[PDB]
């Protein structure tokens, strides 16, 4: 209705007022997080069976 | 294993035990998925048997039935209808005196819901105990109002027998995969006092026919 | 007809947001991460198999100690497992067996479960009595509880099939905040690592970002073609991955306000039931309806591995906080810890 | 040579019997969908037929190929007892499966409330008990380079009626009442076409029941009834009945072929077993 | 949550007694109960243990075969059948509840006990220091010595600290070394490694006065240290 459409327009407008970084910067941030923690990821690097609690 | 680890293993084994008794007790439970349109008469069906979803439990001829009424779930069936995949039978309640009424046509709403439930991918072998409620109000309304309001191609006598037979056929031909499942149609209004008997008969039929299919005899 | 004016204004705003996203779409994440060394083929083996559930497992959640995990099953049992030893710490009997979500409190003092009863029940694991008892029944939702996540011992956010998420105060039991805006049934939640805000996917194929404290929606991410069954933030909290029924996982970035990469294979047609991220975030693990979990390189859209070994739909999965292991629950009633 | 051809045929029969029954037992053990009471009975029948194919059949094939009992006499008695035990238990597993199906189809309340794997264990133990009571008396006293079963007339009656004819009568009665129940459940423009399709489906189901009961009972009968007719009439024929060697050997190995075919009848034709073997 | 013991009293030597533990206020069936006895002027000594569901039972080697433990789960009652009561059985008999899962807090609650006066390879917990004089508000550390490494290969060190306040039953303080029990102020702390352990109290009050007992839980002779009394 009038109220529902007004609320939807308000939400779309208030979502548009967002400072969006370039997706290149976002992708670089994700890659940097994946690299800075690649040594803390037992799933990427199969932990030795001595350090693996599931063995 | 340390001493406390041994006692933890013992606790896990006791928990395994109680899970086994609970699962074996729940295996002896006949699960029934109750559906309909709310005003379709499912409430008086529950009354004869005796928010979120309502679980109704009754015992009849040594069988313990759990009947899960999910009509209060206005949300999407497609996200929670698979929870009742291993249900013994679906108890579908349809008000006969909804052919002329509107929410679209109430009877057409019931028929599309019935088609979706019957030909659902999770209920290929789950037989449906169809209930046609409000037969006496259907008497009164079909005496005056014609059934052609709901079914334009009816072309039949506006008596209770012909109209009810046509409604039942129109519900039962929505049942594709007639080989893997049956529909057990029943007629009741509010005082039938044999709806639980009909459900028991339909459920024992379902059980016997599944056992026959196990042996290769069905 | 003022609605036409409002509808046209909404269309204009949607085009504005689309153009803003396209402006920031200078280079796809696939282009940027071509030079990074791909992980070839991870071979994760089932270390533990958790047996004891007698019906389909609909939700599991890992403890913050990365050892205890709670699981919810349709047999009406909430089981807390010691995944290191496979011992059952607790078996919680539920009032409603139709549980499709479970959360384990970060402090470990509580578990939540909910489902078709429209109630999120909070269970006190550490009671003076030796039993687990329902500490709080959070009624107020008019649809099924599809997800729930503890903010702390007292704050819990619960998504529901009534299209609205809700933030709860457990001690009072009242909805502190209601998160409306979803048109379809909300099917998943993911709390941010700082717990200041959360995403939620719904059946309307849209993932919305919600600020917990003020209670309103930052962003809406629409890239999926079917219902979103699963959602999870990237470990840094600046991105999240969704899982939809269209056999597609998508990585949406909070700041970029746009989808970054799609984890889809033409050989996968079944929908995703659960998604989770490895501790570094490089691996996206998505449970599927084809009975197995597929592990994806989150930065290259390459299926780094598959966790085959479930004989039914993999309904839930989660990666430990320390990232050691992945437990996948499924509809065959078995939880498997992988490593 | 007729020796090597007999060796190859009997050896491949024994090998495929072992393989089939071990595959059924493995499918029961490995697949979680295959652990239920009826499947427990079928897997136990496969266990009994594997015990046949491993313990009895190699020695039976050796005795057939060498035309003589090249082993001792105490082992002759042990293998007579083992043969009677294993084969009686296989036949009575057929009877226990028939009884389980009879109770499942005629007593749905029992099927839901009282049918537990303890009942499968009880039936299995009872079939093995009957096998022991048919197999041991010749060892306990009911009694030349040839190994034969005790031809005593009292033991002939006891071992043929208690191991095949009481089982055959029970299986005939049980599957007759199962046939009656199945047929009852089957019989019980657009509308005309739908009724025609329903009638054709009912006739297809009736033919399905006929074929299923035919396969079950005919395999059982055509494999064991020749043997037990021979085993009942030869001990009562002094010299008027002489058994040709070839015919007697074929009639003997018909029951062993039954132990081979029981997995085919009860598991390899089962939908869940076929799907489980596909999964493996 | 309370445990009430029944029975006890003057018993002629060679006689027999049943001690009853009328547990009330907790899920008694899920607890592996213990009997821990304390001589009228000596330390704690663990008597017997009956697990949850009665499936597993242990006795002190000094009473094995001579005592019998049992529980009435429907009645939430724990029993100790004692036969041929020697003079060395004269002790306060404490019923102790203890639940064992991951992260549980065994020995958290203790019954009051019953006076019992009979008429006239084990890991050795060592509390070399006893009767430590201390001033309120001042820190104190109690050393504990173990004849065997209490640290298990699973990572858990099974050393328990109890507080026998004068006139009161013991009270779990640290359950598995460096683990504060529920209801214990966060001024007690457990520390140690292998065989040596220290219970450091940050700033004690007049409530911390009492006797502090070690206890190993690595095996099931449950041996206590000779209590290190604290006095103002
Ligand atoms: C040693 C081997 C050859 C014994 C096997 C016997 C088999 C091949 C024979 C014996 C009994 C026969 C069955 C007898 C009855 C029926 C029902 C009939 O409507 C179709 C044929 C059918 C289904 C036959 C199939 C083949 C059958 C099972
Ligand atoms: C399809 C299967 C089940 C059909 C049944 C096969 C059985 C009945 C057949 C196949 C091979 C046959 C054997 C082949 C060789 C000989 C050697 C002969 O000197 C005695 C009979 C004997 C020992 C036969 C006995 C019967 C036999 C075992
Ligand atoms: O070929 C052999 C050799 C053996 C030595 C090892 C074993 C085989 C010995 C031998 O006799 N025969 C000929 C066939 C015997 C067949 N079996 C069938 C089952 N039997 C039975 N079942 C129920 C009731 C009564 N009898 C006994 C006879």
């Amino acid at each position: 209705s009038i109220a529902q459409a007004r609320k939807l327009v308000e939400q779309l407008k208030m979502e548009a007022n967002i400072d969006r970084i370039k997706v290149s910067k976002a992708a670089a941030d994700l890659m940097a997080y994946c690299e800075a923690h690649a040594k803390e990821d037992p799933l990427l690097t199969p932990v030795p069976a001595s350090e693996n609690p599931f063995r | 294993l340390s001493a406390e680890d041994k006692a933890a293993v013992e606790r896990s084994k006791m928990i395994d035990r109680n899970l086994r008794e609970d699962g074996e007790k729940a295996a002896k439970e006949v699960k029934l998925l109750l559906l309909g349109a709310g005003e379709s008469g499912k409430n008086t069906i529950v009354k004869q048997m005796k928010t979120g979803i309502v679980e109704t439990h009754f015992t009849f001829k040594d069988l313990y039935f759990k009947m899960f009424d999910v009509g209060a779930q206005r949300s999407e069936r497609k996200k929670w209808i698979h929870c009742f995949e291993g249900v013994t039978a679906i108890i579908f309640c349809v008000a006969l005196s909804d052919y002329d009424l509107v929410l679209m046509n109430r009877m057409h709403a019931s028929m599309k819901l019935f088609d979706s439930i019957c030909n659902n991918k999770w209920f290929t072998e789950t037989s449906i105990i169809l209930f046609l409620n409000k037969k006496d109000l259907f008497e009164e309304k079909i005496k005056r109002s014609p059934l052609t309001i709901c079914y334009p191609e009816y072309t039949g006598s506006n008596t209770y027998e012909e109209a009810a037979a046509y409604i039942q056929c129109q519900f039962e031909d929505l049942n594709r995969r007639k080989d893997t499942k049956e529909i057990y149609t029943h007629f009741t209004c509010s005082t039938d006092t044999k709806n639980v008997q009909f459900v028991f008969d339909a459920v024992t039929d379902v059980i016997i026919k599944n056992n026959l299919k196990e042996c290769g005899l069905y | 007809s003022e609605l036409d004016q409002l509808r046209q204004e909404a269309e204009q705003l949607k085009n504005q947001i689309r153009d803003a996203r396209k402006a920031c779409a200078d280079a796809t994440l696939s282009q940027i991460t071509n030079n990074i060394d791909p992980v070839g083929r991870i071979q994760m083996r089932t270390r533990r198999t958790l047996r004891g559930h007698l019906a389909k497992i609909y939700a599991m959640h890992w403890g913050t100690d990365s050892r205890l995990l709670v699981s919810a099953s349709q047999d009406g049992k909430l089981i807390i497992w010691d995944s290191y030893t496979t011992n059952k710490v607790h078996a919680i009997p539920l009032r409603s067996s139709w549980v499709m979500t479970c959360a384990y409190a970060p402090s470990g003092n509580y578990v939540a479960c909910g489902g078709l009863d429209n109630i999120c029940s909070i269970y006190n694991l550490k009671t003076r009595e030796g039993n687990v008892r329902v500490s709080r029944e959070l009624a107020g939702h008019t649809g099924y509880l599809s997800c729930c996540r503890f903010l702390d011992d007292n704050q819990i956010v619960t998504s529901s099939g009534d299209t609205t998420c809700a933030l709860w105060d457990i001690e009072t039991g009242q909805q502190t905040t209601t998160f409306t805006g979803h048109t379809g049934d909300v099917m998943s939640l993911s709390l941010a690592p700082d717990t200041r805000l959360f995403v939620s996917g719904a059946c309307d194929a849209s993932a919305k970002l919600w600020d917990v404290r003020e209670g309103m929606c930052r962003q809406t991410f629409t890239g999926h073609e079917s219902d979103i069954n699963a959602i999870c933030f990237f470990p840094n909290g600046n991105a999240f991955a969704t899982g939809s029924d269209d056999a597609t996982c998508r990585l949406f970035d909070l700041r970029a306000d746009q989808e970054l990469m799609t984890y889809s294979h033409d050989n996968i047609i079944c929908g995703i039931t659960s998604v989770s991220f490895s501790k570094s975030g490089r691996l996206l693990l998505a449970g599927y309806d084809d009975f197995n979990c597929n592990v994806w390189d989150a930065l290259k859209a390459d299926r780094a591995g598959v966790l085959a070994g479930h004989d039914n739909r993999v309904s839930c999965l989660g990666v430990t906080d320390d990232g050691m292991a992945v437990a996948t629950g499924s509809w065959d009633s078995f939880l498997k810890i992988w490593n | 040579s007729y020796q090597v051809i007999t060796s190859l045929l009997l050896g491949t029969l024994i090998f495929c019997a072992v393989l089939g029954n071990a595959c059924v037992v493995a499918a029961i053990a490995l697949e979680r969908s295959l652990q239920n009471v009826a499947n427990y009975l079928i897997g136990s029948l496969a266990v009994t037929d594997l015990m046949v194919s491993v313990l009895v059949l190699p020695m039976a094939a050796l005795y057939q190929v060498l035309n003589k009992w090249t082993l001792g006499q105490v082992t002759c008695d042990l293998f007579i007892a083992l043969d009677v035990l294993c084969c009686t238990s296989s036949i009575w597993h057929l009877c226990a499966i028939a009884l389980d199906r009879y109770w499942a189809i005629t007593d749905p309340i029992d099927y839901v409330n009282k049918r537990t794997p303890r009942r499968a264990a009880a039936l299995i133990s009872l079939t093995w008990l009957i096998g022991f009571l048919i197999s041991i008396p010749p060892m306990l006293g009911w009694r030349p380079d040839a190994c034969t079963i005790s031809k005593d007339h009292g033991y002939t009656i006891y071992s043929t009626f208690g191991a095949f004819y009481i089982p055959l009568l029970l299986m005939l009665v049980l599957y007759g009442r199962i046939f009656r129940a199945a047929r009852f459940r089957i019989r019980k423009r657009k509308n005309e076409r739908n009724a025609e399709a329903k009638r054709k489906m009912a006739l297809a189901r009736e033919r399905k029941t006929v074929k299923t009961l035919g396969i079950i009972m005919g395999t059982f009968i055509l494999c064991w009834l020749p043997f037990f007719i021979v085993a009942l009439v030869l001990p009562f024929c002094e010299s008027s009945c002489h058994m040709p060697t070839l015919l007697g050997a074929i009639i003997n190995w018909l029951g062993y072929s039954n132990s081979l075919l029981n997995p085919v009848i009860y598991a390899y034709f089962n939908k869940d077993f076929q799907n489980a073997f596909k999964k493996i | 949550v309370q445990l009430v013991e029944s029975g006890g009293g003057l018993v002629q030597p060679g006689g027999s007694r049943k001690l009853s533990c009328s547990a009330s206020g907790f899920a008694f069936s899920s607890f592996g109960m213990h009997w821990v006895r304390q001589a009228p002027e000596k330390g704690l000594e663990w008597v017997a243990y009956i697990s949850s569901g009665s499936g597993t039972i242990y006795y002190a080697d000094t009473v094995k075969g001579r005592f019998t433990i049992s529980r009435d789960d429907p009645k939430n009652t724990l029993f100790l059948q004692m036969t041929s009561l020697r003079s060395e059985d004269t002790a306060m008999y404490y019923c102790v509840r203890s639940i064992y899962y991951y992260g549980s807090s065994p020995f958290d609650f203790w019954g009051q006990g019953t006076t019992l006066t009979v008429s006239s390879s084990d890991i050795v917990m060592t509390q070399a220091t006893s009767s430590v004089p201390v001033t309120p508000g001042e820190s104190v550390s109690i050393s504990c010595r173990s004849s065997k490494s209490l640290l298990h290969s699973n990572g858990n060190t099974y050393l328990y600290w109890f507080l026998q306040r004068p006139g009161q039953s013991p009270q779990l303080l640290i359950y598995r070394m460096s683990n504060l029990a529920s209801g214990v102020p966060d001024r007690f702390s457990g520390s140690g490694s292998g065989t040596a352990f220290t219970l450091t109290i940050s700033r004690l009050e007049a409530e911390d006065v009492g006797v502090y007992y070690c206890m190993q839980h690595l095996e099931y002779p449950l041996t206590f240290g000779a209590g290190t009394k604290l006095e103002l």
